[PDB]
């Protein structure tokens, strides 16, 4: 197209090899990073105990639902509890979950990330549905516990990004490698006897040309094209991850002009 | 409807007040654990 | 990182990596006087005395005891008993001023002689903080 | 035929209830196995 | 002790994969490195967690109340 391209070599619905080509390391990485850690998603950051008999005690459990992923395709369109003026929380804000176990097998009970309860009205948007991702179709298992053990508890899923917390992010692990035949002399391998003989080249020696000794040091060598690999959680698409992430970093950009702007008029 | 105490091994909602003794109301096991708080307990999930 | 100490990935200490639970057991009896004069486990108030504590005697129920669920911190009292002598001198168990957390289980036994025994345990996690050592 | 004193009796022993039970008698007995 | 939900490291969800890789051992007679490597752990510090993880609950679980 026009400016730094793309070329994605593999690609699924868990992960999106991609070549991010004609770039500079800065904004690639700067990307790298966004996605790590800025998109909003969707996850439960309130737990409100009633009863619990599990031999896992409260906080450990509500530590949990906190990374049992939810959905968060549409969280651009739910609002930052902070940002909104109910007094507390509402539909406009947060989803409710509720979970309800009770031992009655006489082989202990299993509480999954599926028995999660959307109780508040999702106004019409996925958010708010526990992940699964499971063969079986009962992912993260919660907890487990034997006969009358009971635990009655409740959710609000709220926004937020990984900065103020972890379960909030949707990457987890993002591959990121350059120049595989160290041309630039970015690194000075360390050895025994032979550079090359002990350190293993990459998959992405390919996709590059060999060395080939004769000529003299590239130093005028700048450095493009990014071998990369965006997985995902679920909260949201592996393709996503990599949209927002390149918008976020961009609104992010844009503020900045924003602010010199209201900073004229005063 | 409500309770108060309970027992360790024969786990049975039980209870009483001063000088009504300190067992329970089958399983002598002279324990008593004291039950949670209807009140609702919240947490930060992080 | 530098001098014997160690820079540790934020987000693991998030996922979990290296939390832990901690309990301590504030425990007490009905002291006894040889010519049937007995402590009790109450919520005490005014009643002349008033020697008892600062903390929020509130948490505390009726038997003088704290009810599994409840969120403690300071000072507030976790259990609450009474010394008779001649009306209403306090005896009652504060937490221990610098730790706070959640009550999360009460006991009731009796003691050889048949007094009022009983043991609080509070629960608390603990998270790797910056001063932490490993 | 007469009783003197309390032996104080270390545990998992010979004279210790723990000593013969097993597994499924000890969580039965909250004693960890 | 529960199988700890997303690794500490990168934090890949790994709460669903227990059964499966408890399975993956005692049915499907196969052997913990790829079993592992069978339901997508690649690198360690995700294997780490699974290989490792001490699922202690049941032991308590086993006991009353
Ligand atoms: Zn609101
Ligand atoms: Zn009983
Ligand atoms: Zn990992």
């Amino acid at each position: 197209e026009e400016g730094p391209q793309v070329k994605i070599r593999e690609a699924s619905k868990d992960n999106v090899d991609f070549i991010l080509s004609n770039v500079d390391l800065a904004m690639a990485n700067s990307l790298r990073r966004v996605m790590i850690a800025e998109i909003p998603t969707l996850a439960i950051d309130s737990v409100e105990v009633e009863t619990n008999t599990t031999v896992l005690a409260d906080e450990f459990i509500a530590h949990r639902l906190g990374l049992i992923p939810l959905q968060s395709m549409d969280i651009e369109q739910l609002e930052y509890s902070r940002d909104c003026f109910c007094e507390d929380h509402c539909d406009k804000c947060s989803v409710v979950l509720t979970l309800q176990a009770f031992g009655e097998s006489e082989s202990t009970t299993n509480v999954y990330s599926k028995d999660l309860v959307i109780v508040s009205n999702l106004m019409g948007r996925n958010i708010g549905h526990p992940i699964i991702q499971d063969k079986e179709g009962n992912g993260v298992l919660i907890c487990k516990l034997r006969k009358g053990q009971e635990l009655k508890l409740t959710c609000v899923a709220k926004k937020g990004i990984a900065k103020e917390h972890a379960k909030w992010g949707p990457a987890a692990a993002i591959e990121f490698e350059y120049d595989p035949w160290n041309k630039l002399k970015h690194t000075d391998y360390w050895y025994e006897q032979d550079s090359a003989k002990e350190w293993p080249q990459s998959k992405n020696c390919e996709y590059e040309d060999p060395p080939n000794e004769g000529d003299p040091f590239d130093y005028k060598a700048q450095a493009d094209t990014f071998y990369m690999n965006v997985e995902s959680v679920g909260s949201i698409p592996v393709d996503q991850v990599v949209v927002r992430g390149i918008d976020t970093l961009q609104k992010k950009v844009a503020s900045i002009l924003l602010a010199l702007t209201q900073m004229d008029q005063d | 409807a409500t309770l108060k105490y309970i027992c360790a091994e024969c786990s049975s909602k039980l209870s009483l007040s001063r000088t009504d003794a300190v067992r329970c109301k089958d399983c002598g096991h002279r324990i008593l654990l004291k039950a949670r708080t209807k009140r609702l307990v919240q947490f930060e999930a992080r | 990182n530098q001098e014997d100490s160690m820079i540790m990935n934020q987000s693991s200490i998030d996922r979990g990596l290296f939390r832990s639970l901690f309990f301590r057991s504030y425990m007490d009896q009905e002291k006894k006087y040889g010519m049937s004069i007995t402590e009790t486990f109450e919520k005490p108030q005014r009643t002349n005395t008033l020697r008892m504590k600062h903390g929020t005697y509130d948490k505390l129920d009726d038997d003088g005891l704290i009810a599994p669920g409840v969120r403690v911190s300071g000072e507030d009292v976790i259990i609450g008993k009474t010394t008779p002598i001649s009306s209403k001198r306090d005896a009652s168990t504060p937490l221990r001023s610098t730790e706070n957390g959640i009550v999360d289980q009460v006991l009731v036994t009796t003691n050889q002689d048949g007094l009022k025994f009983v043991k609080v345990r509070v629960r608390t996690t603990k998270i790797p903080q910056i001063g932490d050592k490993f | 035929k007469v009783f003197i004193g309390r032996l104080p009796i270390m545990l998992r022993s010979k004279n210790c209830y723990l000593s013969e039970a097993t597994e499924s008698d000890l969580y039965k007995l909250k004693e960890c196995p | 002790m529960i199988v700890p939900v997303r690794c500490f490291s990168c934090g890949k969800v790994v709460g669903d994969k227990w059964e499966s890789y408890l399975n993956l051992l005692q049915e499907d007679e196969l052997d913990e490195g790829t079993a592992l490597s069978r339901l997508g752990l690649k690198r360690y510090c995700c294997r780490r967690m699974i290989l490792t993880h001490v699922d202690l609950i049941e032991k308590f679980l086993r006991y009353n109340p």
